[PDB]
RNA sequence: GUUUAUUAAAAACACAGCACUGUGCAAACACGAAAGUGGACGUAUACGGUGUGACGCCUGCCCGGUGCCGGAAGGUUAAUU
């Protein structure tokens, strides 16, 4: 049972639907007895360099405390989800709640 | 696994077997078989239209589901069993609705594994989906060429197809031969590669082994007489001719594809 | 060959004009349709007999097609359901068949082959504009609402 | 300790071309530079910072 | 049976002469094509194996007229 | 193991192995005026052709000639007009 910090990038065209992603993902973590300690929706932002001919993407920051299996299938969801791009997951030794 | 035979006698010195303990040791599924009488290379006129075919072990055909139209009904792999009709193994799968069928065994599939076919099936080996739903770059086998016609590409033991790109209503596929081909995205494909990848490493080891699988001896053209083959005779070992088929067509370089119908789907040839 | 047009044609002519066309064009398209028939003295005199009737008949069908066109536009929105996955990306598709049936359902009889979808086949959930070509010179529009739970 | 999301501070430790500034110039401690190097490389992956001034 | 159903054209034999006038037997085959003709009088298509010349006969004589001759001759369509 | 039934059983043929080459499936190819059939109810770890001939260590230099493959600007060039 390990902490994680998850940052995933959503396609700008799906910006309005981004809140749909968060509820589904949080449900998966909670459904497996996990919990979410921080959750930020940074919204649209300018990319430093183009990514697949795209210059502006929707930013979501989520910090969770879920078991290994929950994160494993969560990565698979990002892999096959075309809306989300360039997602990464972290390992942390303590939960975080600051805005940063 | 692949195991070499000890040289207890000539004919076993070079034999290399491919032993798979997972294959079912019993008889196949009876109500899914049919007669597969041999031909010997003869056509309906009785003439030998293809040489070096004849004899071999008796074989019974077993219906393999290349289409997999059972949409939305999951199935469990009952067992993997030997198939004499092809290099690859076939897995017996039981649909929970009560139906049984054969499918080409993927690389990693094992007894008890869940599989499902349909447009909403999960992206997992053994599942069949239209290529418009499969992610680009996925490794697939048993690829269809026309919707509803059944898989026709990547059926051999260790063959697979890569979805290099997708555009419009077509998906570009890199075939095992290296050729890049266009196919309609609505065609179905099975995720993963075909199992039994160790099929190429086997060594027959003796002439009789080839005969068991219905391959007759091949006689070199240069060993014949002029009346029999262009390479003909000549006292001593004389060739002095450009290599050709028994019917005079040049070999070792000459192209033979003449299908003007299907070049529109061939973005790039194998080489 | 020389043919006389029984109906208005975009780039060829109007009713009653004798025009020269390729044999394939007349044999394969015009003659099988009601657009034109071979121009011969037997047909020319016979055509003249109902010259007024054909023009009157063609005039009202355009109005009749227009009449049924507006009521199609009355159903400005039509709701249909399909297999929609996560992200709203439809696993399946909604072709001309599904759209054709929907408009008639509690609506007006609509042919399955005259619906126009220039953008595509509506492979994604949302709102899309589908054009309707009911008669050669008139068009119709309607919004198809596609959503699923 | 130092977090990569804090881009404002990271801007001070990268040249106009995106190069990571040497420790001898900034004068940061060796331990923090290793964290700094990871942070800058990590922001670059998320495109929070540019790999280079040319793109 | 490479025989046109309308005109009755069938393959004929002949020779091909080389520059040295060597004579070898050959055949001349009609330009047959299977085509669907719409019978205006019957609201249906009729498939006929006709040569290119037969196709032009349809235009000049009309599909209705020829079918009467085919029916009289006993040809099945 | 095979072979000149009836003067030649061998160093010849075959052979497992090896290499080149063709073939994307209505495959190449082959028997057929054609339909169609085999290849194959197989799908490039497949199939056809060619040479070599277990295995061990190896297989060097030559693309002028002939063949094959790729190219197309230029020259020459058929029916047709
Ligand atoms: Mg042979
Ligand atoms: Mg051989
Ligand atoms: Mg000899
Ligand atoms: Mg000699
Ligand atoms: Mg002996
Ligand atoms: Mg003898
Ligand atoms: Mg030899």
């Amino acid at each position: 049972m390990r902490h994680y910090e998850i940052v995933f990038m959503v396609h700008p065209d799906q910006s309005e639907q981004v809140p749909g992603m968060i509820e589904r993902y949080t449900a998966a973590i909670t459904g497996a007895e996990g919990k979410i300690h921080r959750l930020e929706d940074w919204g649209r932002r300018q990319l430093a360099y183009p990514i697949n001919k795209l210059h502006k993407a929707h930013y979501v920051l989520m910090n969770v405390e879920a078991p290994q299996e929950v994160i494993d299938e969560l990565e698979t969801t990002f892999r096959f989800n075309d809306a989300v791009i360039r997602s990464m997951v972290m390992r942390t030794k303590h939960a975080v709640t600051e805005a940063s | 696994a692949v195991v070499k035979c000890k040289p207890t006698s000539p004919g076993r010195r070079h034999v290399v077997k491919v032993v798979n303990p997972e294959l079912h040791k019993g008889k196949p599924f009876a109500p899914l078989l049919e007669k597969n009488s041999k031909s010997g290379g003869r056509n309906n006129n009785g003439r030998i239209t293809t040489r070096h075919i004849g004899g071999g072990h008796k074989q019974a055909y077993r219906i393999v589901d290349f289409k997999r139209n059972k949409d939305g009904i999951p199935a469990v792999v009952e067992r993997l069993e030997y198939d004499p009709n092809r290099s690859a193994n076939i897995a017996l799968v039981l649909y929970k609705d009560g139906e049984r069928r054969y499918i080409l065994a993927p690389k990693g599939l094992k007894a008890g594994d869940q599989i499902q076919s349909g447009v909403d099936a999960a992206i997992k080996p053994g599942n069949t989906l239209p290529m418009r739903n499969i992610p680009v770059g996925s490794t697939v086998h048993n690829v269809e060429m026309k919707p509803g016609k059944g898989g026709q590409l990547a059926r051999s033991a260790g063959t697979y197809v890569q979805i290099v790109a997708r555009d419009g209503a077509y998906v570009t596929l890199r075939l095992r031969s290296g050729e890049m081909r266009k196919v309609e995205a609505d065609c179905r494909a099975t995720l993963g590669e075909v199992g039994n990848a160790e099929h190429m490493l086997r060594v027959l080891g003796k002439a009789g082994a080839a005969r068991w699988r219905g391959v007759r001896p091949t006689v070199r053209g240069t060993a014949m007489n002029p009346v029999d083959h262009p390479h003909g005779g000549g006292e001593g070992r004389n060739f002095g001719k450009h290599p050709v088929t028994p019917w005079g067509v040049q070999t070792k370089g000459k192209k033979t594809r003449s299908n003007k119908r299907t070049d529109k789907f061939i973005v790039r040839r194998r080489s | 060959m020389q043919v006389i047009l029984l109906d208005k044609v975009a780039n060829l002519g109007s009713l009653g004009d004798q025009v020269n066309v390729k044999a394939g064009y007349a044999r394969n398209f015009l003659v099988p349709q009601g657009k034109a028939v071979p121009a011969t003295k037997k047909n020319i005199e016979f055509f003249e007999a109902r010259r007024a009737e054909l023009e009157a008949k063609l005039a009202e069908v355009l109005a009749a097609a227009n009449a049924r066109a507006e009521k199609i536009n009355a159903l400005e929105t039509v709701t249909i359901a399909s297999k929609a996955g996560d992200e709203g990306k439809l696993f399946g598709s909604i072709g001309t068949r599904d759209i054709a049936d929907a408009v008639t359902a509690a609506g007006v009889e609509v042919a399955k082959s005259e619906v126009r979808l220039p953008n595509g086949v509506l492979r994604t959930t949302g709102e899309h504009e589908v054009s309707f070509q009911v008669h050669s010179e008139v068009f119709a529009k309607v919004i198809v609402n596609v959503v699923a739970e | 300790e130092i977090d990569y999301k804090d881009i404002a501070t990271l801007k001070n430790y990268i040249t106009e071309s995106g190069k990571i500034v040497p420790s001898r110039i900034t004068g940061t401690r060796a331990k923090y530079q290793r964290q700094l190097a990871r942070a800058i490389k990590r922001a670059r992956y998320l495109s929070l910072l540019p790999y280079t001034d040319r793109h | 049976s490479r025989v046109c159903q309308v005109t009755g054209k069938r393959p004929v034999t002949g020779n091909n002469r080389s520059h040295a006038l060597n004579a070898t037997k050959r055949r001349f085959l009609p330009n047959l094509h299977s085509h669907r003709f719409w019978v205006e009088s019957e609201k249906r298509f009729v498939t006929l194996r006709v040569s290119a010349k037969g196709m032009r006969v349809i235009d000049k004589k009309g599909i209705d007229t020829v079918l009467a001759e085919l029916r009289a001759r006993g040809e099945k369509y």
